[PDB]
Order: structure tokens, then C-alpha cells, then sequence
């Protein structure tokens, strides 16, 4: 209807990164290599250090505003629901995931 | 200097093996190479 | 990636006739864990239990000869030996019990397992046992000193089924953690890995010429080359799930038993699968109960015996019409995978 499997789930959020970074790609547009040792074969890539902490940022960010909406849904999900009896918050979140199971 | 090697009897008495005692030791795993593990729902969770 | 698509359609494999159901064989009182067969004369069972027990039945007739107890739980495997009149059985107490075949009492107990033994596998030519189960390890004991002389460090979970071979790697073992190893026991590390199962391999057999072994999962039986270790072949299934057991016979016919109760028939040749049975039940058991727990050909191979978990032994006959009139089964036709 329904679940999605861990594949197709896995796309859609790699397209929706991909939007957002090409937002960054624009609104940046708006405001204005390979080498391998011989003694080793240790690979070094040139790095640019702009994007390396806007990607950093990025990630963090992100992960801010994830805890941050479960944590809301926390706490609306302890304040609605007093209908049948509990011991403990714990109870409380059981018994709303046996309303789950209906 | 080359060598020679020559064991010693022990006296029988005394422990042979002075040094084994038994105790406890962890492992380490030394991961050489890596082994791909190499394989080939969405409504089913309602049936399952 | 056509031309492999092409090269599946020149062959047109190897025929062969079906299957039917000869005998059935009641007297168990708890399941049937486990069935090995005398390798000589092929003239009986020893088939563990549940019980406990182990009942050596008679090939020929069917008649129960004698009743071997002396384990306090059930009996996972069993195995005969072919140079030695020794029987080694092996449960989930703990310990791989010999048997003197000759006066029927035990001899030796092997000592030291962590827990449950789930197999056991004689090794040809060595006078070694190959003991495994729930330890995660192999040990390869002694016959003789009852000495547990080498163990083998290895998969991150139980140990299901060991198999035992003359040459190079001389053990193949095969784990809940889904791989399959090819072992060195002289050296005593993993001489090759095989990863292409996608969950538990709970069966393994030996094809007794081509030395190759036919490996088990849920819904797919793949099989592979020993030495080099590679793939080989594999074999068509849907979901057959789960595969408890395969036996492979001398004419290169590959049994596959079901916990739904089919009996998935197959050529080892081609990958093609000619017939698929259902057993039924019994007369006061569950539609639960019907699965086959072991298996085995004789030394001929031109009769099956079916351990099942309905607390019966079934002797499955191959039939002698057959040939071109109907035999032909699914007819090799197969899908995109």
C-alpha cells in the first residue's frame, strides 16, 4: 500500500539529497585530481576545503532536524493520548503500540 | 657461533613446565582481506 | 548476457524416470532426526530420534532388529563408519558417543563441546571424527585417544552440517552465519570461503564421483566445485523453503527435502528439476507435521529413505516404466533470473 523495501527506499532518498544539493548549486550561483606514489602505490585526491565543510554542515544539519521532529513527535505522543490506565510512561508507549497492532 | 641444544632433566619433584599457569587470553582478529558476501516487503508485512 | 541465455538452450539435459513411494514405516515414538545407512552390505538403518532411541531397521523388509539407547536427549546425527564395525552417534547432550558394532555397547565418549553436537562426519581414510554443532567450531577428534586434536576457529554462528574429504580441503563445513568454508586442517585455517548463500545453509552432500558438493538454503540449492572451490552450477527453485536435507545419488540424481512437505527432485547435471511429490501426512497428524527431516540413498541408489517429522520412516522406490512414454516432468523450461 503500503512499505517500501530497503532498495527503493534507499533511491528516493538519494534523489532528494541530490535536489537539495543542486539547490545549494543554484542559490550559490544566485549570491554571486589523481596522483599515486611510485614508492607506494597511496593515492591522494586534491580536495577543495569549501564544500568539504559545507558538506560536514550539511550532515550535521540534517541530523539536527531529524532528532529534532522525533523528538517532537515525543512529545505529542506522551500529551495525547489518557484514556486507559498507566503505571509508567513505558506502559503508556506499549499500550499506544498495541494501538498500532490494530 | 653456530649453537648446540640440549635439554635438562628436571627434578622430578618440582613442577615440570615452571611456567604454564593457566589464565585467560582475548584474541585478536587480524583481517587480512575482506570477503565479499556476494547475493543475487511492502505488502508482505501485512501477511507477516 | 544473452549468449549464456543461448548457452542454457543447446543442452536439453539428461533424462531420468520419477520417483514413487514404496514403503511406510511406522514406529517411531518422537521424530526422526537422523538416517545413515551400512555402507557395506546396505542390509539396515540406524535412524536416530527423538526419544533418544536409535532403531536399527532391516532394508529388506522393513522389520525393526534392535533398539540402541543410552543418550538422555534427542539424537541430531548419526554416521557409520567404513573401514571400522563403529557406529558414532551424536546429540544435543553434549557428547559424540562411539558404538562397537560387534557387542553393541558404547565404547568411548568424546568430552569437551561447549554444547549440542549437530554433526558428525567419519573421515575416509584418516580414522578421524569430525564433530560440530552449536560450539561455532569444528573438531577433529582422535579415534583412537579420544583426543580432540585439532580444532578449527571459524564461522560466527552455529555449525549445521560437516562433510568430510580425502584430498584438499578435507572439511567443508557450512553455518547459520549463511557461508560455506573449505577447510585446511594441517595448517587449520579456511583454505576458501563461499558466500553465495543468502541465509542458513542447513544441508550439504557429497556427490559421491564428480567431488563437488551440492550446498542448501531457503530457496535456493546451489552447488559447488570442490578443489578449486568454484560455483559450478545451481539449481532452478522457487520457494521450496526450507531445505532440510539433500542426497545425492550415484546416477546424479539430487534429492531435496521440504518443510512444506515436497520432495523437490532434481538432476545434478543441469540444474532442472524433473519431479516434485507431497507426502501425505498420517492418519491423526497436523498439516504442520509434514516435512522431511534426513535422507539417504543405499549404496545402490535406486531406493530412498526419508526420515519425516510425522514419526515416520518413508522408503521412496524409482519407478521402472517410465523411459520417453510420459515421463517428462517441468520439461526445462526456465525464467529469467
Amino acid at each position: 500500500r503500503g512499505g517500501i523495501s530497503y532498495d527503493q527506499l534507499a533511491k528516493l532518498s538519494y534523489e532528494k539529497t541530490l535536489r537539495n544539493l543542486a539547490t545549494q548549486t543554484q542559490n550559490s550561483s544566485k549570491q554571486d585530481k589523481v596522483q599515486k606514489d611510485t614508492k607506494t602505490g597511496k593515492i591522494t585526491i586534491a580536495d577543495d576545503d569549501k564544500l568539504v565543510n559545507k558538506l560536514a554542515v550539511s550532515l550535521q544539519s540534517e541530523s539536527k532536524k531529524r532528532y529534532e521532529a522525533r523528538k517532537r513527535q515525543m512529545q505529542n505522543a506522551k500529551t495525547l493520548y489518557g484514556v486507559e490506565s498507566f503505571i509508567n510512561d513505558k506502559n503508556k508507549q506499549f499500550n499506544e503500540k498495541l494501538s498500532r497492532e490494530s | 657461533h653456530h649453537i648446540e641444544v640440549v635439554s635438562k632433566q628436571m627434578d622430578p619433584l618440582l613442577p615440570r613446565f615452571v611456567g604454564k599457569k593457566a589464565r585467560k587470553v582475548v584474541a585478536p582478529t587480524e583481517n587480512d582481506e575482506v570477503v565479499p558476501v556476494l547475493h543475487m516487503g511492502e505488502a508482505d508485512p501485512n501477511e507477516w | 548476457i544473452v549468449n549464456r541465455y543461448e548457452k542454457l538452450l543447446s543442452q536439453r539435459p539428461e533424462w531420468h524416470a520419477p520417483w514413487k513411494l514404496s514403503r511406510v514405516i511406522n514406529g517411531h515414538l518422537g521424530w526422526v532426526r537422523c538416517v545413515a545407512i551400512d555402507p557395506v552390505d546396505n542390509e539396515w538403518f540406524i535412524t536416530g530420534s527423538n526419544d533418544t532411541t536409535m532403531k536399527v531397521w532391516d532394508l529388506a523388509t522393513g522389520k525393526l532388529k534392535t533398539t540402541l539407547a543410552g543418550h538422555v536427549m534427542t539424537v541430531r546425527d548419526v554416521a557409520v563408519s567404513d573401514r571400522h564395525p563403529y557406529l558414532f552417534s551424536v546429540s544435543e547432550d553434549k557428547t559424540v558417543k562411539c558404538w562397537d558394532l560387534e557387542k553393541n555397547q558404547i565404547i568411548r565418549d568424546y568430552y569437551g563441546h561447549l554444547s549440542g553436537v549437530r554433526t558428525v562426519s567419519i573421515h575416509p581414510t584418516l580414522d578421524l571424527i569430525a564433530t560440530a554443532g552449536r560450539d561455532s567450531v569444528i573438531k577433529l577428534w582422535d579415534m583412537r585417544t579420544r583426543i580432540p586434536v585439532i580444532t578449527l576457529v571459524g564461522h560466527k554462528g552455529p555449525i549445521n552440517q560437516v562433510q568430510c574429504t580425502p584430498v584438499d580441503p578435507q572439511v567443508v563445513s557450512s553455518s547459520t552465519d549463511a557461508t560455506v568454508r573449505l577447510w585446511d586442517v594441517v595448517a587449520g585455517k579456511t583454505m576458501k570461503v563461499l558466500t553465495h548463500h543468502k541465509r542458513s545453509v542447513r544441508a550439504t552432500a557429497l556427490h559421491p564421483k564428480e567431488f563437488s558438493v551440492a550446498s542448501a538454503c531457503t530457496d535456493d540449492i546451489r552447488s559447488w566445485g570442490l578443489a578449486e572451490g568454484s560455483l559450478l552450477t545451481n539449481f532452478e527453485s522457487e520457494k521450496t523453503g526450507i531445505i532440510n536435507t539433500l542426497s545425492i545419488n550415484q546416477d546424479d540424481v539430487l534429492f531435496a527435502g521440504g518443510d512444506n512437505g515436497v520432495l523437490s527432485f532434481y538432476d545434478y547435471k543441469s540444474g532442472h528439476k524433473y519431479q516434485s511429490l507431497a507426502t501425505r501426512e498420517m492418519v491423526g497428524s497436523l498439516e504442520g507435521e509434514r516435512s522431511v527431516l534426513c535422507s539417504t540413498f543405499d549404496k545402490t541408489g535406486l531406493r530412498l529413505i526419508t526420515g519425516e517429522a510425522d514419526k515416520s520412516i518413508k522408503i521412496w522406490k524409482q519407478d521402472e516404466t517410465a523411459t520417453k512414454e510420459s515421463e517428462p516432468g517441468l520439461a526445462w523450461n526456465p525464467n529469467l533470473s
